[PDB]
């Protein structure tokens, strides 16, 4: 009983893991309207 | 003392033993824990001997069981007679037997099966059949398709007997066990009745019926033209024009005067010049030879008057000084246990089915199989891989009855006691032959292989060079050419043109010739030798070694089946008598895969092919088993690469089907190493895992799943290694023949 | 009874049997009438 | 060691130079009646009245042939050691108890009061000869 | 934890850790691991039971 | 595309069109197929090559397949998940996994339909899901 | 040799002394109170490591435990 298998110690919303997240979305997007030629 | 005692009402009818699956065991009665319970709800379904100590059970399941089988043969054989009345080109190909491929199968007009459906003669578009039943039925003297669906009715009406037979014997009226220990009764029965007098009344049919028939069809008579079979029992002039001995009746068979039926009733020993196949009044004088025999044999036995041999007698009685008792207490092994009937049973059984195939490739018996290059491949093939399947079955019963059935009070210094006391010096002599033969019989092709590459071709083991000539074959070889008018007074022509004589062309192509014998049949059937006799050092290993061994003492309480015994003294693993039968299939695939290509090659090199009418022949490969088949890389080039063209190369044709399954059959084969080479320990790990999943998301299962076993996964590895293995050859086998 | 009769066909196998021939026979019947289809038509 | 060999032929599973040259190990035994075993390794044998002994090459062949033995009724089986030099020790039953039924003589021996899961990690352990399992 | 009730083991190296079972008795002596405990899953093996601590049990 | 063209333009589509290969037992199945074939882009050897990129020109190709499945496959996984979180409150749960209780099944295969709706339901609510330290996990 | 090493989780069922084949195994009293029976590994010279104890424990996981080690003709099983 040394370790915890599970984790602990985080929010409901997950602000840091979505903010790096939906930046990495943003780029892909980008990439995106670069082979649409929307840019 | 042969009594029939029959129990009335033994178990009832019901259909509730359905619904509660398990009834088996009170192990599987419980119920579905985990996922093995399913897995052994299967291995042990025709297990009888686990389910009942009571032996009548044992017994009375059995016999039933055996009538419910052939439900299953009639309806198979009814199949095939019926697929021939609708569906197949049978009428066609009996005008035009020779220009006309055998079809009997027709696929939809759906998604494009359609082009499997090709061009095989007389106006039907279909799948060129390769098991001969169109040669059969015409040594049947069937003749339209009427006849032909006649016969279909009839399996299908017999299969609903033994299926009632089976219901009638186990749920109304059961023998007893001493009904079934009746042994001498049996053979008596089996020998004069189903043997003798089915061969006797066989030779009734084709004397009157197909020798007739034949005889007509062959002479260049229309098959319109042709009569029924009914029409020559009640008009006898039309035998008497063709057969005159009929004119003379019945009073010289009385009187002895045997020679008035030399027309119908010959020696002829060889084929018939017109159509390839032996002479049908040879198969009436056949039968009716066997069928005297076999009803003269089955007599030996008492049977109730006393009158004939006890067998424990004759058995009893066989001893000598080297072995002490001699046969003492066997008679009480085959009468007590169903495993060693089953494995002599199996094992001779699957010897005839060799046998068989050599028998009918060097004498075709039906007439036009010899022309049908097709027919001959997959019938020889088929019937040498049922054969190898059904020997390795014989020890695999031979050791289930050491470690359940073998008492040591009836087997007190007898032959078999003997046998397993020095178990020792007949494997470590045997395992002496099995590296001897591997490495002369092996050793030489890469002798030939290395020499070749060097370019010493002085230097190789072959026909021009350095030689080993079968001289003691081919001297036997020599005995049966000269036997016709020598030791054979009445033979006309030797019994098989494969031992010599002179070429038969049936058309333009030859349906037997002489098998010249060289340095590389030499070496080959060293290897079908080497490759036997470690199939049987495998299995004789797992028979004698299934009680005991030095390593494990007491392997009997552990049971015939079981993966092994911890990983101390070393590593015990594969110890068990199943994991013997096991390795001994990759052996027996390994042993017989190479006859089949011995007999593809030998006979598309040296004895099929056209003939000229000037009498120059022209084989398929022309001659090039005699160079190239000292050598591996020859049957890598001039075998498996050159022969295999029309398979790859059949997409877009009719013959597509082969390319497929000759390519899904390496998926199989590779897909059996998952198996092999693995093991459960990591499977339960990795499941483990994914039930992590499912108990998230909540859909885990009630039944808890597990890993296959051990032995298991040995299992489904040789099935998928042999499926795929086989099924690889059969498209290979198919194809390239079907094209040329 | 009639009640064991249908605990037969509700087993695992006689169940999958069934469902899966009345699942494949839709693909046979649809692949018959409306023959090759790799993409929906464009409007 | 005194007792009557179960009269067999013989059989090439069996006593090697081992036996000479290591040590083999003998069991003894007392019947009521003559009856016919099957031997440890191969065969079968007719053991006698009273005071029968074999020679066996390991340990494993008595043992498993006093299962056998134990399905005859006879619980009176005992091994022995023998060195090539013939010293004999009385091995498998030191106790004349059985090793199944509790003696006080007895006292334990590699037993750990801690639980399988609460062993030391290997790391904790390197370099120093110590095992976790200790 | 009394009769009858139901527990989450939190002994790890365990088959059922981290999962529910009922308690089927207690052993009322100085015995360590008194606690006997049911599970509805089995095991690889198939024991169907075990002894187990107090304080390794939760009062679910 | 790479050298991909419109069929009709293209030779290649034009010469295979004769070549029918009539599949199923209607004659004329092999020029509708060719016929309808003439949607798509064809390459220098002839043959239809779909663009899966997600143009809304071509969602027959991929993205009108690709919902067909989902919708039909969340209805098995929902379907299979319902029926067997419903039999772990029954009595005997093993033996109705080998022996499907059809009364049971055949009003949960009855819903399904709407498989989003109740999915969506179980997403916001802890009931799709369950916590780690209800889970076993190995140490 | 071999080692076999027993844990506190032991009951005392015997059943690890019966499917021993080479009597490695001994039942022996505890002290305490918890029960007459505790098993031991006296002569683990003979032990060949068939883990055939490890099949016959009744634990949530094994109380008695092998672990492989040096091996010797006897712990080999050669009879030769
Ligand atoms: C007339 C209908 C009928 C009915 C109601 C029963 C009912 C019963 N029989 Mg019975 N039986 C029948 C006909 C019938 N039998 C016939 C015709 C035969 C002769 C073959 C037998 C031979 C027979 C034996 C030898 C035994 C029974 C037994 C039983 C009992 C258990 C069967 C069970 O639960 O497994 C139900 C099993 C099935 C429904 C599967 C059967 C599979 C069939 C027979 C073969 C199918 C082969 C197929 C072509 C393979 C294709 C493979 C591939 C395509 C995948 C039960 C009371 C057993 C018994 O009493 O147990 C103590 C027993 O030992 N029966
Ligand atoms: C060894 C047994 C055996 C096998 C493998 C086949 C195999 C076949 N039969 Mg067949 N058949 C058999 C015995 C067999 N038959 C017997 C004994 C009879 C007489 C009772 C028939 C009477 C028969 C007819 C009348 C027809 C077939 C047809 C077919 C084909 C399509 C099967 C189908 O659509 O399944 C459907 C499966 C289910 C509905 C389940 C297939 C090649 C059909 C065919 O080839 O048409 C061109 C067809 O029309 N069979
Ligand atoms: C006359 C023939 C015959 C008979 C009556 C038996 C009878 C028996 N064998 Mg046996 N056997 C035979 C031939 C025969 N065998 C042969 C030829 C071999 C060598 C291959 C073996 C090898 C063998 C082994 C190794 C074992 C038995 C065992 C047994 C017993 C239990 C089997 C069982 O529960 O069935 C149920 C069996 C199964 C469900 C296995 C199914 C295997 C499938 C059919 C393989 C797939 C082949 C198929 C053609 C592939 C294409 C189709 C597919 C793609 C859909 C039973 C007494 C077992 C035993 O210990 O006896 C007590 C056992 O372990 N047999
Ligand atoms: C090509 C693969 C291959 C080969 C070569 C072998 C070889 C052998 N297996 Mg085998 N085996 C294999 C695959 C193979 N196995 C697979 C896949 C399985 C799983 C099913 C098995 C399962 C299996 C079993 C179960 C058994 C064997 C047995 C045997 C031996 C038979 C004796 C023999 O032929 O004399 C030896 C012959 C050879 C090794 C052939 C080549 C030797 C050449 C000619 C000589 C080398 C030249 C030169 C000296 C090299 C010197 C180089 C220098 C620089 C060092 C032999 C060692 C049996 C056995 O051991 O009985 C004796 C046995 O019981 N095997
Ligand atoms: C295993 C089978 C086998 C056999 C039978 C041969 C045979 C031969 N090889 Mg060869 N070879 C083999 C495998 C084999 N090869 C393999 C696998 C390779 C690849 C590495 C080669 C590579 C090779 C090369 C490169 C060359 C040969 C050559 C030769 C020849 C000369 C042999 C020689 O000098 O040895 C002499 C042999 C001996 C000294 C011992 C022989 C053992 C005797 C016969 C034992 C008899 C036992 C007796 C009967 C028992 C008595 C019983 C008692 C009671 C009385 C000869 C024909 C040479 C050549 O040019 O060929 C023409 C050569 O240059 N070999
Ligand atoms: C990766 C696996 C995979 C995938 C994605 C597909 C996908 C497809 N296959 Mg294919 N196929 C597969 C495996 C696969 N198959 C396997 C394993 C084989 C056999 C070895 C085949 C053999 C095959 C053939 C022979 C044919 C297809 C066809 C098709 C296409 C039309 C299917 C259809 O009519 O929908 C079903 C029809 C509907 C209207 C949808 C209805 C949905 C439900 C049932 C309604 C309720 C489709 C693109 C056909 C094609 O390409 O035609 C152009 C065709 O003729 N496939
Ligand atoms: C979070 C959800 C999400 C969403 C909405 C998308 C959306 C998209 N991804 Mg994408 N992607 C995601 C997660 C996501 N991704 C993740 C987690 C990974 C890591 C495996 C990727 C890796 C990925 C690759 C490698 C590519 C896309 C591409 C694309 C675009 C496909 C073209 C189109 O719109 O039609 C599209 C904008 C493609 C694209 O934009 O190519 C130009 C492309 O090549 N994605
Ligand atoms: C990049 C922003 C500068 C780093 C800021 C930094 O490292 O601070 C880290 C800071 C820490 O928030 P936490 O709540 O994790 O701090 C935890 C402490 O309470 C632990 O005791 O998180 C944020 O700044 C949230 C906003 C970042 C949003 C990132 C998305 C935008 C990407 C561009
Ligand atoms: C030598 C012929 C066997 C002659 C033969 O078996 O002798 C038979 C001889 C006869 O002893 P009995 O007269 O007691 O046998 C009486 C029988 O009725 C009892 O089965 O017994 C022996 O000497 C045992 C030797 C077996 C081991 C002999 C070596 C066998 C080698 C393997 C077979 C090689 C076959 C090669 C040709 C294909
Ligand atoms: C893969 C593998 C496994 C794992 C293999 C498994 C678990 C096979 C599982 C087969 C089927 C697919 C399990 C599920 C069957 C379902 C009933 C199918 C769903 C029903 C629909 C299809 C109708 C072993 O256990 C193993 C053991 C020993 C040596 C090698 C191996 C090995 O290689
Ligand atoms: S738990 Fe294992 S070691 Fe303890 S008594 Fe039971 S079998 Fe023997
Ligand atoms: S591994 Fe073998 S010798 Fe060792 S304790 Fe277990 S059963 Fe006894």
């Amino acid at each position: 009983k040394i370790s915890p298998v599970a984790n602990t110690g985080a929010k409901p919303p997950y602000t840091f893991r979505t903010g790096w997240a939906l930046l990495l979305l943003a780029v892909n997007f980008l990439v995106a309207a670069y082979y649409f030629h929307i840019i | 003392k042969a009594r029939v005692i029959v129990d009335k009402d033994p178990v009832p009818t019901s259909f509730e033993k359905w619904a509660q699956p398990g009834h088996f065991d009170r192990t599987l009665a419980r119920g579905p824990k985990t996922t093995t319970w399913i897995w052994n709800l299967h291995a042990l379904a025709h297990d009888f001997d686990t389910h009942t100590s009571d032996l009548e059970d044992i017994s009375r399941k059995i016999f039933a069981a055996h009538f419910g089988h052939l439900a299953v043969v009639t309806i198979w054989l009814s199949g095939m007679i019926f697929h021939g009345a609708k569906f197949s080109n049978y009428e066609a190909w009996l005008s035009d037997p020779l220009n006309v491929r055998p079809s009997a199968q027709v696929v939809w007009p759906i998604v494009g099966q359609d082009i499997l459906n090709g061009d095989v003669g007389g106006g039907f578009h279909g799948i060129q059949i390769t098991s001969g039943l169109f040669q059969v039925w015409r040594g049947w003297g069937i003749t339209n398709s009427f006849q032909l669906y006649c016969t279909a009715i009839g399996g299908l009406v017999l299969a609903g007997l033994f299926l009632f037979a089976g219901w009638f014997h186990y749920h109304k009226r059961a023998p007893k066990l001493e009904w079934f220990q009746n042994v001498e009764s049996m053979l008596n029965h089996h020998l004069q009745v189903l043997l003798g007098c089915g061969s006797l009344g066989w030779a009734g049919h084709l004397i009157h019926v197909s020798a007739p028939i034949n005889k007509l069809m062959d002479a260049g008579v229309a098959v319109k033209d042709i009569p029924l079979p009914h029409e020559f029992i009640l008009n006898k002039s039309l035998l008497i024009d063709l057969f005159p001995g009929f004119a003379a009746g019945l009073t010289p068979f009385f009187t002895l005067n045997w020679g008035q039926y030399a027309d119908f009733l010959t020696f002829k020993g060889g084929l018939n010049p017109v159509t390839g196949g032996l002479w049908m009044t040879d198969i009436a004088h056949h039968h009716l030879a066997i069928a005297v025999v076999f009803i003269i044999a089955g007599h030996q036995y008492r049977t109730n008057w006393g009158i004939g041999h006890s067998i424990k007698e004759i058995l009893e009685n066989h001893k000598g000084p080297f072995t002490g008792e001699g046969h003492k207490g066997l008679y009480e092994n085959l009468t007590t246990s169903w495993h060693a009937q089953l494995a002599t049973n199996l094992a001779f059984l699957g010897s005839l089915t060799i046998i068989i195939a050599h028998h009918m490739y060097a004498m075709p018996p039906y007439p036009y199989l010899a022309t049908d290059y097709a027919t001959q491949l997959c019938i020889f093939t088929h019937h040498i891989w049922i054969g190898g399947f059904l020997i390795v079955g014989g020890a695999a019963h031979a050791a289930i009855f050491m470690v359940r059935d073998y008492d040591p009070v009836v087997n007190q210094n007898n032959v078999l006691d003997r046998v397993i006391r020095h178990r020792d010096a007949i494997i470590s002599h045997l395992n002496w032959v099995c590296i001897f033969l591997g490495f002369h019989s092996f050793g030489l092709y890469i002798h030939n292989d290395t020499m070749r590459a060097l370019g010493r071709p002085q230097d190789m083991f072959s026909d021009t060079a350095i030689q080993l000539q079968p001289v003691f074959a081919q001297w036997v070889q020599n005995l049966h050419t000269l036997a016709p008018g020598g030791t054979a007074p009445n033979a006309l022509e030797p019994v098989s043109y494969a031992f010599g004589g002179g070429v038969l062309a049936v058309g333009g192509k030859v349906a037997m010739m002489p098998i010249a014998l060289g340095t590389a049949d030499f070496l080959i059937h060293h290897i079908h030798a080497f490759t036997i006799h470690v199939t049987v050092l495998i299995l004789l290993k797992g028979v004698l070694f299934a009680r005991s061994s030095r390593l494990i003492p007491d392997k009997a309480n552990l049971g015939f089946r079981f993966p092994c015994d911890g990983p101390g003294r070393g590593g015990t693993c594969q110890v068990s008598g199943w994991d013997h039968v096991f390795l001994g299939l990759f052996w027996m695939y390994n042993s017989l895969s190479i006859v089949i290509f011995h007999f593809s090659w030998k006979m598309q090199s040296d004895v099929w092919g056209t003939v000229d009418a000037a009498g120059n022949v022209s084989h398929i490969t022309g001659g090039n088993f005699a160079q190239s088949a000292i050598t591996i890389n020859g049957w890598l080039r001039d075998f498996l690469w050159a022969q295999a063209s029309q398979v790859i190369n059949s997409y877009g044709s009719a013959l597509s089907a082969y390319g497929l399954m000759f390519l899904g059959a390496h998926f199989v084969w590779a897909f059996s190493l998952m198996f092999l080479f693995s093991g459960r320990g990591y499977w339960q790990e990795l499941i483990e895992s994914i039930v992590w999943a499912h108990n998230k998301l909540k859909v885990a299962p009630a039944i808890q799943p597990r890993a296959l076993s051990i032995t298991q996964g040995r299992a489904v590895g040789v099935a998928h290694y042999l499926l795929g293995g086989i099924a690889t050859t059969w498209a290979f086998f198919h194809a390239h023949i079907l094209s040329v | 009874q009639s009640s064991y009769l249908i605990k037969f066909i509700s087993t695992a196998p006689v169940a999958a049997t069934i469902w899966l021939t009345i699942t494949a026979g839709i693909l046979i019947e649809f692949n018959r009438f409306f023959p090759d289809l790799l993409f929906h038509p464009l409007p | 060691l005194s007792g009557k060999t179960p009269l067999f032929a013989g059989s090439t599973g069996g006593l090697l130079t081992k036996a000479v040259e290591e040590e083999k190990y003998a069991i003894t035994w007392t019947s009521p009646k003559a009856q016919v075993f099957e031997l440890p390794t191969g065969g079968a044998a007719t053991m006698h009245e009273g005071e029968n002994l074999l020679y066996i090459a390991r340990k494993e062949y008595g043992i498993a042939l006093g299962g056998q033995l134990r399905k005859f009724k006879i619980t009176n089986y005992k091994i022995y050691r023998i060195l090539p030099s013939g010293e004999t020790t009385f091995i498998h039953p030191a106790d004349g108890v059985f090793p199944e039924k509790v003696n006080a003589g007895r006292e334990k021996v590699r037993f750990n009061a801690r639980s399988i899961g609460e062993n030391p990690n290997p790391s904790q352990v390197k370099f120093s000869g110590k095992a976790t399992y200790d | 934890v009394q009769r009858g009730s139901k527990v989450r083991i939190l002994r790890p190296e365990s088959y059922w850790f981290q999962d529910v079972g009922t308690v089927a008795s207690v052993d009322q002596s100085g015995i360590k691991y008194p606690v006997i405990v049911r599970f509805d899953k089995v095991n690889y093996a198939g024991i169907n039971t075990n002894n187990f601590a107090v304080d390794e049990l939760i009062e679910v | 595309g790479a050298d991909l063209t419109p069929c009709a333009e293209n030779p290649a589509f034009q010469a295979l069109a004769k070549n029918a290969r009539n599949t199923t037992a209607d004659p004329q199945s092999g020029q509708k197929r060719f016929e309808r074939y003439s949607q798509a882009l064809c390459g220098p050897e002839g043959y239809p090559h779909l663009i899966v990129d997600g143009r809304l020109d071509r969602a027959g190709d991929f993205l009108i397949p690709s919902i067909l499945f989902l919708y039909i496959a969340g209805w098995i996984g929902w379907v299979g998940r319902a029926y067997l979180q419903a039999i772990k409150k029954d009595s005997d749960t093993e033996q109705k996994e080998i022996q499907l209780d059809l009364g049971i099944a055949l009003p949960i295969i009855a819903t399904g339909f709407a498989w989003p709706a109740a999915a969506v339901k179980e997403l916001l609510s802890g009931e799709l899901t369950a916590k780690d330290s209800e889970i076993t996990v190995s140490p | 040799s071999h080692t076999v090493k027993i844990y506190d989780t032991c009951i005392g069922c015997t059943q690890c002394v019966r499917a021993c084949p080479t009597d490695v195994l001994e039942m022996v009293p505890w002290d305490g109170c918890k029960a007459a029976q505790v098993a031991s590994s006296p002569r683990t010279e003979d032990c060949v490591g068939c883990k055939r104890c490890e099949t016959a424990c009744p634990t949530d996981f094994l109380s008695i435990r092998v672990y492989l080690g040096a091996e010797t003709t006897r712990s080999m099983g050669l009879a030769y």
